[PDB]
């Protein structure tokens, strides 16, 4: 289970950040897929440091 | 009315440490490496971020204090370099077999070589600036003189310098102070235009008159008496033209015929030195002063008198035309940049005349015989010029993305060509086709003639003739007109129309340049290659704003790449990226001109002249029969020519050699980035910050590919840089050495 | 002599037939 | 308005050249038609092939010139006619059924065509070598 | 409906537009009330002036009726502005709003056009879908 | 010494090569830029303005980008072969060995002087032999430039010059008559990379065959 | 005309349907929440294949993703 605040690395391939560091901003508490919202140091393509991933594409590194 | 506000800007060093300091979005802080890029493209471009057009103008009243500085800091080098590092005193003695010289390299690891054998006593670079024939029409004859002008340039950047800090931190004006244009357009043209040309008459009687007629007696330039003992002794100016011991009262009683002998209409060429007479310069500026002294009486000011130019656009209107130049004045009262792209018109428009009247007329004192100087003022006020008719096309699109306004623009002069965009792109398509075909393709026939073994079947003087009988007329009209049309004129205009032969020393200094089935060629080269560079100059300014591709090309930007890959795909729409179309079609079209311009001179015009009266020119007069086939232009012009520049190394004229090459090299390199595209450079940078990543120090400005916008401008950048250098090297080493 | 003869056969007159194939081709529709 | 109005458009000097030119003139048939733009067509496209040729001071030059001018007419003989099978498939009809806009007579015009501008080619070419 | 005729603004120009597409297949239409008497700029060139209206132009294209009705709402915040495409020598009346509410505006009845159940990630090899009918985007 | 300096320019003409495809070809499936890529096939224009800007993001992109990256390779294997066996065959191998160290004597000695004769196939004074090859050196050159237009320029100018065309045609009587078949329209995004390509590497070759065959036959 | 496909990671946002040219997209009710709204391309048929879609969704790599396809006269962006 992860909380807000935590440090993930992210699972999802097709993602800027895949295998990279980031720190959760928060945890939607309802049914909605993709819930975890994670914040990144590093911008992407499109200059955005946000973006929403299930818990199954972040983990608990810490 | 003059209304100032004091201090609105302080002066501090705090925006000095931050970068970007001007915009919402740059005073962030860099996220990747755009930002870099996006930081210095944009900082001049004042209006994108204040939106207030007070602040606007007061950031461009003194961003040219700042400009006006650094010129004199140039001209500062021009006079310093010319007292120090010349050989400027020694050329007055002997201004045809010294050559002119300045720059003198230190003595490091071989560019010591370039101080060459260039006359006298002297060892430096041959300049081709024409800064000597300069300095001596303006009567300098020791290098004390061009000390003092070094240091009197300094003292003006200061005050440039001073006059831009104190208009913007100090005492910045209104609004209301810019939007004066009939009271700006009384003072330039009495004050800046009018005091400028009598108070430079006024110099040219006093100081370049006495000492120049001494010149050509030719005494020697050390026994020449000072510029301000022509003042003092006025027994000593009464005994050249002595019309002085009557003093200013023939100028007021209005007897001004007695001034005959240092105001003349002479009209031609000085025989001992082949440049224009200096009491005919001396004539013309006093009447050039009095055109523009009472042209700044013409409009109105808070004193009643004059004409208002708003109310000369309102009723100047016809039945063809609709509201006619009705909001006109609004435009130009409120948009920088439509004044921008007029003045950019008119003052590249206005480089080009500088230099076809410079080579028929030369007004400068041993200038005609120095081949290496009048070839290159041609070609840089050509390229000079050329590049600010770009910059006219170039704001005139910015005008029309953020500065056109719909409810001020209805049925007057700007709409009604917006509404027929159409029928004059496509009538000037037609055109460039139709010229394209008819000059380049009489190019093509005669390749194909010659080379088929067929010469009587191209077009040139021993074969189908297409004869200039229009500018052969003009030839006739404007070569006799000594006595006839201007009867108090000594001789014609020039005598590039027609008339004898002026030589200076052994070389012509001016002759008649005949036009023939080969100049036929050559014009309507240039007329096609005009045109297609206002075919693409004015299709992105009539269709900044929309067009039946993209309707909203004006909520887009002025620049931006692209739409997508889609409606087929809308790659280089934008008002930009015409502007970055014509910067090549500028450089086809100038570079023809020029090379028209160096062999035409080379082969008619100039050349030595024996003692006999016969004259023997530089190529031979190959221009007839060779520049009417492209092969001809590449055999006997750019590889016959080029063989001073490519046999320059060991030589002082090595490093046009080395920049021979050094710009071969860059106009390739230029190539890398217009042929190709951002989206696989950013990839392959994908694979190098995972190398940076891999030993764990990647930056975090994270390395990004440059935009698509940006790599048309970098590829643009080094075309021309690439291209012209390699011109600039090409005509320098040729000429020094020939001419 | 048969260069004379084959050489505007096959230079204007065989790609006049062949131009004139492919383009009624083209624009033929079902 | 979608057309924009110039004092110089819909000028009667000029639109009454367009409905009495052979193309869109009111009682010409296909035949008689292209036999108008053929004889006018023809004879002046042997003019630049007689003074600029290949062969121009020979028996000569009439001849061969006046031979490629009917050279081009049956090449645009041709054109006619492949234009004519490629925008007329089955001589699809329109809103105004015209000769240009549907077919209906096409064969009848690239005939045509090809009569007057033949024949104005060999007429323009007694009025050079002879006459 | 269309309210065909409606008076055309005054206008007068453009060269630039409806030209031969419009009478053998698919033109356009835009209705809008403006209410004022100003100027405003054209997809084709820039003027005409707004009618009080019932105002109609004929454009060209899809694409010049929302650059044009995006001008409406921005500029003179007239947001009734609505587009069409004609009978028999058109296509379908009534392009927009096509739910009477603008699009981007959810609205229930709406229904789910062009939709994936999955990331793009997720989605197959195009060797796995070689030499058959389906695509390697859609579901 | 100068074949030491051209064995390194040609290795590094095949690292190069081999670089701009192998890149493409390893991330011809997707990159971060594109981690779609493969959905879209081997050639489609690009992926929009978005995400920083996408030109040239196809695989077929990267070959297109190599093809000028050979062409270079193989002229500098080329003009060296050429060049030291012009000496060889005239028995002064002393030109190559000494000029081919600095790349002045490639345009002087190799470039410029072996150029004599070609250029010089026809004149204002006759022809020769080598007409051919001068008429062929210049169609050549002129062919290689124009594919530079297709890359330089690319499909909006075009797209909308070409609608004032088909609006200029409509209007205008005698013309208006008559009508295409197929809408006019201007080249593709990939279309104009492979036209432009194909027009620069025909002319390099072109041009190439020309000299090196008119140079060499001139002198033996 | 080309294929405008909206995959399940929208978030709602309604900018790419705000960027459209040519009214191609609209949000719909979502039944995954009966809460939230995802895009959805009814109007295909009309895409240009301009892209502005994809370039203003937020989410890291597009929820709504465009597939050029068969070009017709609509989709070409002709006015003629
Ligand atoms: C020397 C005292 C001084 C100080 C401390 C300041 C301080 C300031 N000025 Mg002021 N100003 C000054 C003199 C000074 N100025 C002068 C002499 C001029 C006339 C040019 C101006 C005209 C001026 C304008 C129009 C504006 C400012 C602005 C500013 C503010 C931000 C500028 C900045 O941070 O960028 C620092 C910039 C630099 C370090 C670069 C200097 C560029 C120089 C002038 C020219 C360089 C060209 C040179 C030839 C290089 C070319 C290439 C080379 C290889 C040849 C800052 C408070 C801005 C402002 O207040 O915005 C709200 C603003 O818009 N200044
Ligand atoms: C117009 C701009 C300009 C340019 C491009 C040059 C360029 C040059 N100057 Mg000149 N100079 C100029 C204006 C210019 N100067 C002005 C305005 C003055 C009066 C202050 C001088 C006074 C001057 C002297 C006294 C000398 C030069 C020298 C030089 C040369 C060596 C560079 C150097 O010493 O920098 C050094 C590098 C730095 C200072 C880096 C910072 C170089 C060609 C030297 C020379 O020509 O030697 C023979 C030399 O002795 N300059
Ligand atoms: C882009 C930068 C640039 C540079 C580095 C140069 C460099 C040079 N110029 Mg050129 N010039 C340029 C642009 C440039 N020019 C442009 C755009 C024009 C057209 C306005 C000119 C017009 C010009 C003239 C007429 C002359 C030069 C000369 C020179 C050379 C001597 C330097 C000098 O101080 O002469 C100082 C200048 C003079 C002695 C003549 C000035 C007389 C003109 C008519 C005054 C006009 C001023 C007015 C404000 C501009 C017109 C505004 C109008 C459109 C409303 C030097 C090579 C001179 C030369 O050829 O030397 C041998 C020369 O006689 N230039
Ligand atoms: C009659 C006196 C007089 C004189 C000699 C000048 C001279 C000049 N002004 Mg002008 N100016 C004047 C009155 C005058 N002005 C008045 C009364 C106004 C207000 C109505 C202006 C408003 C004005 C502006 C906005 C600008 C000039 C600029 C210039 C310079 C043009 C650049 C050049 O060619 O060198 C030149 C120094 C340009 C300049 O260089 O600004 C620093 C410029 O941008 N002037
Ligand atoms: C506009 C700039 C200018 C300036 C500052 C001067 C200044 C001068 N002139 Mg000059 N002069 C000028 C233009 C100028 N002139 C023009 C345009 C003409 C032709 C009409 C003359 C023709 C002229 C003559 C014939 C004489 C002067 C003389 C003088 C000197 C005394 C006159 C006086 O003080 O009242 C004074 C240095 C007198 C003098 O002392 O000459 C050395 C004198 O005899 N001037
Ligand atoms: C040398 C290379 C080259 C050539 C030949 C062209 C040619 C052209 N350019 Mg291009 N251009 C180029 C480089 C070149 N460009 C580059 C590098 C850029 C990038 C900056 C551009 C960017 C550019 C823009 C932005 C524009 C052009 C336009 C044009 C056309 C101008 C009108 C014209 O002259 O038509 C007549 C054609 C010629 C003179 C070409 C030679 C034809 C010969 C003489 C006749 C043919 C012989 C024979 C019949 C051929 C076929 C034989 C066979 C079928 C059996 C012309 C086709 C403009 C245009 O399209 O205006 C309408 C335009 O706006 N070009
Ligand atoms: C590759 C095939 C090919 C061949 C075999 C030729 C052959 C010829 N061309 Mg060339 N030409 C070609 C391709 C070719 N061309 C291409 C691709 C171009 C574009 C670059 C040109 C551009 C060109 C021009 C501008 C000219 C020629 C001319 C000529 C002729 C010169 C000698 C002559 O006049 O005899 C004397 C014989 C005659 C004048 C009459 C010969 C027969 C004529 C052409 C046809 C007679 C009508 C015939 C009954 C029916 C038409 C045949 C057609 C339907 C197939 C020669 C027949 C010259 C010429 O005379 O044009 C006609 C000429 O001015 N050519
Ligand atoms: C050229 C003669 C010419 O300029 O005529 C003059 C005419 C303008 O005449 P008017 O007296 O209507 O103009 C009054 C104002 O427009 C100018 O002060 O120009 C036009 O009709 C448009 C020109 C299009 C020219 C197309 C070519
Ligand atoms: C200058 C001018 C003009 C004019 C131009 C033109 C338009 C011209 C053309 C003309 C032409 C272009 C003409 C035509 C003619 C025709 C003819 C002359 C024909 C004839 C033919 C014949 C007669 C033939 C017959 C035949 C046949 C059909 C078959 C059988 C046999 C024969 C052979 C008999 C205008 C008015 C515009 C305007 C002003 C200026
Ligand atoms: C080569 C190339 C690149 C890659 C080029 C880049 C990213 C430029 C980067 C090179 C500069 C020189 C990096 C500078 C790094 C530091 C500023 C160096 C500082 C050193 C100090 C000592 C001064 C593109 O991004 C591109 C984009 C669009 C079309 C064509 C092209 C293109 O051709
Ligand atoms: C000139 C030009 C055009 C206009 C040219 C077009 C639309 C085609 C013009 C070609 C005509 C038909 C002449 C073709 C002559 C060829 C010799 C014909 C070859 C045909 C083969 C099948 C043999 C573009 O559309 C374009 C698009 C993208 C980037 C650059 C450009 C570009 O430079
Ligand atoms: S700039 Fe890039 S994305 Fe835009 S049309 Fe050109 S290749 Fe396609
Ligand atoms: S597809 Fe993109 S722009 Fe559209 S709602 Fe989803 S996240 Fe927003
Ligand atoms: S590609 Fe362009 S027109 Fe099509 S849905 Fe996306 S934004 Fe709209």
């Amino acid at each position: 289970m992860v909380q807000r605040g935590s440090k993930v690395r992210i699972l999802r391939k097709e993602s800027y950040w895949y295998q990279e560091i980031g720190t959760v901003a928060s945890i939607d508490q309802s049914g909605i897929k993709y819930p975890v919202i994670v914040r990144f140091e590093k911008v992407n393509y499109s200059n955005v440091n946000s973006n929403n991933f299930s818990l199954d594409e972040v983990v608990e590194v810490e | 009315k003059i209304v100032i506000d004091k201090d609105p800007v302080s002066t501090s060093f705090d925006k000095w440490a931050v970068p970007g300091h001007f915009s919402r979005t740059l005073a962030k802080g860099p996220k990747t490496t755009t930002w870099i890029w996006n930081l210095h493209a944009d900082v001049h471009d004042f209006d994108s971020y204040t939106s207030d057009l007070e602040e606007v103008s007061r950031k461009i009243f003194s961003a040219h204090f700042g400009h006006l500085a650094v010129v004199f800091i140039w001209l500062s080098g021009a006079y310093f370099h010319g007292a120090r590092f010349s050989n400027y005193e020694a050329w007055l003695s002997n201004p045809t077999t010294i050559k002119p010289s300045a720059q003198v390299v230190w003595p490091i690891v071989g560019q010591e070589i370039l101080n060459g054998d260039v006359g006298g006593g002297f060892q430096g670079i041959q300049i081709t600036s024409g800064l000597f024939q300069m300095w001596r029409a303006s009567g300098i004859t020791t290098e004390l003189q061009l000390y003092v002008t070094a240091i009197g340039a300094l003292v003006m950047a200061a005050l440039m310098l001073f006059a831009g800090w104190f208009h913007y931190h100090k005492a910045a004006p209104k609004l209301e102070w810019f939007q004066n244009a009939e009271s700006m357009m009384n003072h330039h043209l009495g004050g800046l235009f009018g005091l400028g040309s009598l108070s430079w008459a006024g110099h040219q009687i006093h100081v370049s008159l006495p000492v120049n007629k001494l010149l050509d007696s030719g005494v020697s330039p050390q026994e020449i008496p000072l510029p301000h003992e022509f003042i003092l002794n006025k027994d000593l100016i009464a005994q050249l033209y002595p019309s002085f011991g009557q003093g200013l009262t023939p100028f007021f009683t209005l007897n001004w015929n007695e001034y005959s002998d240092f105001l003349t209409f002479k009209g031609g060429l000085n025989p001992v030195t082949g440049g224009l007479w200096l009491s005919d310069s001396a004539h013309h500026h006093l009447a050039i002063a009095v055109l523009f002294i009472v042209a700044g009486h013409m409009y109105r000011t808070n004193w009643g008198i004059g004409h208002s130019m708003k109310e000369m656009y309102d009723s100047h209107k016809g039945p063809f035309t609709g509201e006619g130049h009705k909001g006109v004045y609004e435009i130009f009262t409120n948009s920088w940049h439509a004044q921008l792209s007029l003045n950019l018109a008119l003052f590249g428009s206005l480089s080009i005349i500088v230099a076809h009247h410079m080579y028929s007329m030369p007004p400068y004192p041993y200038l005609a015989t120095d081949y290496a100087t009048s070839l290159c003022l041609f070609t840089h006020h050509v390229w000079i010029g050329g590049f600010l008719i770009v910059g006219a096309g170039a704001h005139a699109a910015i005008f029309m993305v953020r500065d056109y306004d719909p409810a001020q623009n209805y049925n007057n002069l700007v709409d009604r060509v917006l509404r027929h965009r159409d029928a004059i792109i496509s009538h000037l398509n037609w055109v460039c086709i139709f010229l394209g075909f008819h000059s380049f393709g009489l190019y093509i026939h005669n390749d194909t003639m010659r080379a088929l073994g067929r010469p009587q079947d191209m077009f040139s003087d021993a074969a189908i003739q297409l004869q200039p009988v229009f500018a052969q007329w003009v030839q006739g009209v404007n070569s006799a007109a000594a006595g006839n049309t201007a009867p108090n004129a000594l001789a014609n205009a020039s005598y590039a129309f027609g008339g004898d032969i002026v030589s200076v020393g052994g070389k012509v200094a001016m002759m008649p340049i005949s036009l023939g089935t080969a100049d036929f060629l050559v014009h309507h080269i240039h007329a096609f290659t005009i045109h297609v560079t206002v075919l693409i100059l004015l299709k992105g300014v009539l269709f900044a704003r929309n067009s039946r591709l993209i309707p909203d090309k004006a909520n887009l930007g002025f620049r931006f790449p692209c739409d997508g890959p889609g409606r087929g795909g809308t790659c280089q729409v934008s008002a930009w990226d015409h502007v970055f179309l014509g910067l090549f079609w500028m450089y086809n079209s100038l570079s023809v001109v020029l090379f028209h311009f160096s062999w035409k001179m080379q082969s008619d015009v100039w050349g030595n002249v024996t003692a006999d009266g016969a004259v023997s020119h530089i190529t031979g007069n190959n221009f007839a029969q060779g520049a009417i086939t492209i092969n001809g232009w590449l055999r006997d012009f750019l590889w016959a020519q080029a063989s001073q520049v490519i046999q320059s190394y060991g030589s002082a004229l090595s490093a046009y050699g080395l920049m021979f090459l050094g710009a071969h090299f860059i106009w390739a390199f230029s190539l890398m980035f217009l042929f190709s595209g951002r989206g696989y450079w950013q990839e392959l940078i994908e694979s190098i910050v995972w190398a940076h990543n891999k030993l764990k120090f990647a930056p975090s400005i994270q390395p990004r590919a440059l935009s698509i916008t940006q790599g048309r401008a970098v590829g643009v950048a080094h075309y021309l840089l690439g291209g012209i250098a390699t011109t600039w090297s090409f005509f320098h080493a040729r000429i020094i050495s020939v001419g | 002599n048969l260069p004379s003869i084959l050489v505007p056969m096959v230079g204007i007159v065989l790609p006049a037939i062949v131009m004139a194939l492919l383009f009624v081709y083209i624009e033929t529709d079902e | 308005i979608g057309h924009l109005s110039t004092p110089i458009s819909n000028s009667s000097a000029v639109n009454g050249l367009l409905a009495n030119l052979p193309a869109y003139r009111k009682g010409l048939t296909p035949r008689l038609r292209g036999l108008e733009i053929g004889m006018a067509h023809g004879y002046f496209l042997t003019g630049p092939f007689v003074e600029l040729g290949p062969l121009r001071n020979t028996d000569g030059g009439i001849l061969y010139g006046s031979l490629s001018a009917v050279g081009l007419v049956v090449i645009l003989t041709a054109c006619l006619a492949l234009y004519g099978k490629a925008n007329f498939s089955g001589s699809s009809k329109s809103k105004d059924a015209t000769l240009w806009e549907s077919g209906e007579g096409w064969s009848d015009f690239v005939s045509g065509w090809l009569i007057g501008g033949a024949g104005s080619v060999g007429f323009a070419y007694l009025l050079l070598q002879y006459i | 409906t269309l309210n065909l005729n409606a008076p055309t603004p005054i206008f007068g120009g453009s060269t630039g537009g409806l030209l031969r597409k419009a009478e053998v297949e698919e033109f356009y239409s835009i209705t809008w009330t403006g209410k004022s008497e100003t100027v405003f700029e054209l997809p084709t060139g820039g003027a005409a002036i707004m009618r009080a209206g019932e105002n109609l132009l004929r454009l060209a294209r899809k694409e010049q009726c929302i650059a044009l009705g995006a001008q409406l709402k921005d500029k003179f915040k007239i947001t009734d502005y609505k587009i069409y495409r004609v009978y028999p020598s058109g296509e379908v009346q009534f392009l927009h709003p096509k739910d009477g509410v603008f699009p981007e505006k959810v609205n229930p009845g709406r229904v789910a056009v062009g939709s994936n159940k999955r990331r793009i990630g997720q989605n197959p090899d195009p060797a796995k879908l070689k030499f058959k009918g389906q695509e390697t985007f859609d579901s | 010494p100068g074949d030491f300096l051209v064995h390194h320019a040609i290795a590094l003409g095949l690292h190069t090569t081999t670089l701009i495809l192998v890149k493409g070809a390893l991330d011809a499936r997707g990159s971060k830029l594109m981690p779609d890529k493969k959905d879209f096939g081997y050639s489609f224009p690009c992926d929009g303005p978005g995400r920083g800007g996408t030109c040239d993001i196809s695989a077929w992109d990267a070959f297109y980008l190599a093809v000028f990256w050979m062409l270079n390779t193989i002229g500098w294997t080329t003009f060296y072969w050429h060049w030291k066996h012009l000496g060889v065959w005239q028995g002064n191998v002393a030109q190559f060995n000494e000029s081919s160290t600095y790349l002045m004597g490639w345009f002087r000695d190799y470039l410029w002087l072996n150029s004599s004769q070609l250029i010089n196939g026809y004149n204002p004074f006759g022809m020769n032999n080598l007409s051919v090859w001068a008429w062929m050196f210049l169609f050549g050159h002129l062919i290689w430039a124009t594919g530079f237009m297709f890359l330089i320029s690319w499909r909006g100018y075009w797209q909308e010059l070409i609608e004032t065309l088909v609006w200029a045609h409509e209007r205008t009587p005698l013309a208006n008559l008559v009508r295409w078949k197929d809408k006019p329209v201007a080249l593709s995004i990939v279309q104009a990379r492979l036209v432009g390509l194909a027009h620069f590497a025909v002319g390099y070759i072109v041009t190439y065959a020309a000299f090196l065959i008119a140079s060499t036959a001139s002198k033996f | 005309a080309h294929t405008v496909k909206i995959y399940d990671t929208c978030i709602g946002c309604t900018q790419c349907v705000r960027a459209c040219p040519t009214d191609v997209l609209e949000m719909v009710p979502w039944d995954g929440c009966r809460a939230n709204q995802i895009a959805s391309a009814p109007r295909t048929e009309d895409c240009v294949g301009c892209k502005r879609c994809e370039s203003a969704c937020p989410t890291d790599f597009l929820s709504i993703r465009v597939y050029l396809g068969a070009e017709t006269t609509r989709s070409m962006g002709l006015g003629y």
